[PDB]
């Protein structure tokens, strides 16, 4: 029914939407719109192996080294979900310790979410967008950087199928920061609280936009549960960085994409 | 981790 509940969880809804249009300025829109060749005005290059490599060229251990500039990188995704993060009514009320613990698990779910709109079945956009690299010329590198993002390009694939939009992943990622289930919480309860209401709104506008998928509410909550898999799956990939005595070289302009990478 | 959660500290402030 259209009443005062329903009309507050619409509002909601939209509040977090323009928020999260402030926040974060590369949109889903944005990134399809660049994958599916729409953009005419300077269109990304395509790496698709070392001859290529070589001439996109115009545009520590080295796996420590990676991580270290991805996550440097990474700072500004990180601020940014940090403001989303303020917008989201009852978040800046919370102890200012589970405000943390909540914002340092979820910003890696959050930017794999992000990623996935960079990605279609045949690679990843790289460069801020003028470069394309190929999910296949990345699982041919060298053991072990073959293995880095294909784990990622099989959930984005699936995720992306889901046909989500802005409006959608504006709500699924404020469920996201807002999980009750951290380790480290202190007050649970009132985190709790806040999701309840984020999932109210969640479902209201998941059976508005998406006519399609009776169990799209259930299969995006499954979601959460790959993200997570993948954060983990990294812990796994600094072990098998240790164990590592292979020659891990790697061109330098592959380092650089990689650092274009989560 | 502990450079993520700086920059998470300085960013709600
Ligand atoms: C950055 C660049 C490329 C890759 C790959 N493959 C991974 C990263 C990176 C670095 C990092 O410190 C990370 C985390 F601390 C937690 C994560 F879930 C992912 C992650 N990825």
């Amino acid at each position: 029914q259209l009443n005062p509940e329903s009309a507050d969880l619409r509002a909601l809804a939209k509040h977090l939407y323009d928020s999260y249009i402030k926040s974060f300025p590369l949109t889903k829109a944005k990134a399809r719109a660049i994958l599916t060749g729409k953009t005419t005005d300077k269109s990304p290059f395509v790496i698709y192996d070392m001859n290529s490599l070589m001439m996109g060229e115009d545009k520590k251990e080295v796996a420590i080294r990676i991580f270290q500039g991805c996550q440097f990188r990474s700072v500004e995704a990180v601020q940014e979900i940090t403001e989303y993060a303020k917008s989201i009514p009852g978040f800046v009320n919370l102890d200012l310790n589970d405000q943390v613990t909540l914002l340092k698990y979820g910003v890696h779910e959050i930017i794999y979410t992000m990623l996935a709109s960079l990605m279609n079945k045949d690679g990843v956009l790289i460069s801020e967008g003028q470069g394309f690299m190929t999910r296949e010329f990345l699982k041919s590198l060298r053991k072990p950087f073959g293995d880095f993002m294909e784990p990622k390009f099989e959930f984005a694939v699936k995720f992306n199928a889901l046909e989500l939009d802005d409006s959608d992943l504006a709500i699924f990622i404020a469920v996201i920061i807002l999980s009750g289930d951290r380790p480290g919480l202190l007050n649970v309860k009132p985190i709790e609280d806040i999701q309840d209401n984020l999932l109210q709104a969640l479902e209201l506008q998941l059976k508005l936009n998406h006519p399609e998928s009776s169990q799209l509410f259930a299969k995006l909550l499954q979601k959460m549960t790959d993200l997570r898999q993948i954060v983990t799956e990294h812990v796994q990939l600094l072990q098998v960085i240790k164990k590592t005595e292979t020659d891990m070289s790697l061109h330098p302009l592959l380092q650089e994409i990689y650092k274009d990478l989560y | 981790n502990l450079g993520l959660e700086d920059i998470i500290r300085k960013a709600l402030m």
